[PDB]
């Protein structure tokens, strides 16, 4: 059963019910991500009141905003990530009513998203193709040695569902990382140009050949690991085929298929891209030196 | 009337409503009498909707503890006033514990009786005891 | 290497924080759980007639 | 180095600077889990405008919204979104000026968080346990080695 059982209106129907919404102006997302540092620093990962507070006031000094009402103001934020789903409260009888703070899945995510500086790592890449490489290995041996649903459920099903979907997960946020990265340097090129664009062409070139040489690396190591993986999915979709098949095992190996295919094809799309983009830059070094 | 009337906020409603129920419990009677203000304030959250019943307090409130505390300030001020009305008695030194009265069981008269709630209600207004809002 | 060793100290205070929140979740919950069974004996329970 | 290389008052210097904010509003939020729901059914991982304007429609049509304009304001909330860094924009002369879209990590995990039925299983974590005592273990006896 898809991941995502709700339709496109059934969704837009459970949100407008649920009345979802995120607002986080600029002294409200400064405040999200002091708390997540702050968290980060600490031992038991809780934070009490008054230090939420301190920490508003610390985000509120550098807006220099006025002194005044802090501790209401505070007040109103901590209330309003709390009714945005960021923050956990627990009110205890036994903490003498004192409330117990804990960010959110959304809260560590979106936090996350502007302070942890990710950077594309092929290595990390080569790390996480290896594991799932080894535990496709494992999972395809299991299948093929056959056994119960409970075998199966515990030897084949688990381990694709909860390690390798979730590092296929992680490739592809990877990918998308890599997208805004490329992002990046084509305001950096277009930067360049705007400023000085005859002292710009040597850097513009070196900026271009290196992106490329990136992107064409990390094809290569998709492509080259690629393989064993779709043999590996294959191994355990003839295995389920000859073991009765389970189509819970067989829906989710069609799955990571069509995700890996995903994975494989977006390689040579963004290639494609930026391949259109050098020569697009090219063409307006050439009509710019004409 | 010849000298004036006036009527009780709800917040003093719902103090009333739970001194009620605590004269009534035979689980505290041990007390011989005497409460304390964390008690009774225990025994209101535990029963209304705290986060509904904050409202009153602060239009924004919504659980933070400067909001919890400034809600038990309120309901020790109403406690006080309830006192003037001789509806509680303090202790001769201590501020903190005090004992009930009967007096407290007019704020069950909307229930004393197994009946229509609306008949009722009219019935009370008709006689003179209650005021809507 | 200063590196391994940030990186090692990092992680052994991500497992204390991982195994020390699972406790503190338990305790929340008794006392909870607690106060339920407490008002529902209390209501329940004391009124006889 | 500390994941977070900044201290707080850095941070926030930082955070106001760079101007960085979110606002998705019911129908924004709405439009984006709507992106995530179709891109999660694609071979491609990719979308066309025509397709992001034909999801707000649908997404509008949700709000009970008017017909009227529907074009510019899927316009608006795609540009909007672009500019909230939840989509990338490629604009490649190959693909006959038509613009493509991918959802950014912010956007993915924004969308998941609501439309991922998340329930904690106590297989995934003893799963997870056992890849990471296995991972620790390859490391110990790496660091043992020496080298």
């Amino acid at each position: 059963m898809s991941e995502y059982s709700q339709t496109v209106p059934e969704l837009v129907s459970w949100a407008r019910k649920n009345d979802f919404s995120i607002s986080l102006p600029v002294e409200r997302l400064a405040f999200l991500m002091a708390i997540a540092v702050l968290n980060s620093e600490r031992l038991d990962g809780e934070m009490s009141e008054g230090e939420l507070i301190d920490a508003f006031r610390e985000v509120c000094k550098g807006f220099e905003q006025t002194a005044e009402s802090v501790a209401v103001r505070a007040n109103n934020a901590i209330n309003d990530m709390v009714r945005q789903k960021l923050l956990n409260r627990f009110t205890s009888e036994l903490a003498d009513g004192n409330a117990i703070y804990r960010l959110t899945p959304l809260g560590i995510s979106i936090s996350d998203y502007y302070i942890r500086q990710r950077e594309f790592s092929t290595l990390r890449l080569s790390m996480q193709l290896s594991i799932v490489a080894n535990e496709l290995h494992r999972a395809a041996e299991a299948a093929e040695e056959g056994g119960d649903e409970f075998h199966w459920h515990r030897n084949v099903f688990a381990p694709l569902k909860y390690s390798v979907a979730e590092i296929f997960d992680s490739i592809d946020m990877s990918q998308r990382l890599m997208d805004e990265q490329q992002n990046f340097v084509k305001e950096d090129i277009a930067a360049l140009l705007n400023q000085d664009w005859q002292a710009a062409i040597a850097n513009c070139e070196q900026l271009l050949s290196e992106t490329s040489g990136t992107l064409r690396e990390l094809q290569d190591t998709l492509e080259a690991a690629g393989d064993k993986l779709q043999a590996n999915l294959l191994r355990i979709q003839d295995a389920n085929m000859g073991s009765g098949g389970s189509e819970l095992v067989d829906k989710l190996v069609f799955d990571l298929q069509s995700k890996l295919d995903r994975i494989i094809s977006w390689g040579q799309q963004a290639i494609d891209l930026w391949i259109g983009y050098d020569r697009h830059v090219h063409k307006f070094i050439r009509t710019a030196i004409d | 009337t010849l000298i004036p009337r006036s009527v009780l906020s709800e917040l003093d409603m719902m103090v009333g409503k739970i001194l009620c129920y605590l004269y009534l419990s035979p689980e505290r009677l041990a007390n011989q009498g005497i409460f304390t203000s964390q008690e009774l304030y225990e025994e209101l959250i535990s029963l209304a909707d705290e986060g509904k019943l904050m409202k009153f307090v602060n239009q924004r409130s919504s659980g933070s503890d400067l909001d919890k505390q400034k809600l038990q300030e309120k309901v020790r001020t109403t406690l006080n006033r309830l006192r003037r009305l001789g509806m509680v008695y303090f202790l001769p030194n201590n501020n903190n514990k005090f004992t009930i009265t009967e007096a407290v069981f007019r704020f069950g008269a909307d229930v004393r009786s197994g009946d229509d709630p609306r008949e009722i209600q009219l019935r009370m207004i008709r006689d003179g005891e209650a005021m809507p809002v | 290497s200063e590196l391994v060793d940030k990186l090692v100290f990092d992680l052994q205070s991500k497992l204390d924080r991982i195994i020390s929140w699972g406790q503190q979740a338990i305790d929340l919950w008794i006392g909870y759980d607690r106060h339920v069974h407490k008002f529902i004996r209390t209501a329940i329970d004391m009124d006889k007639n």
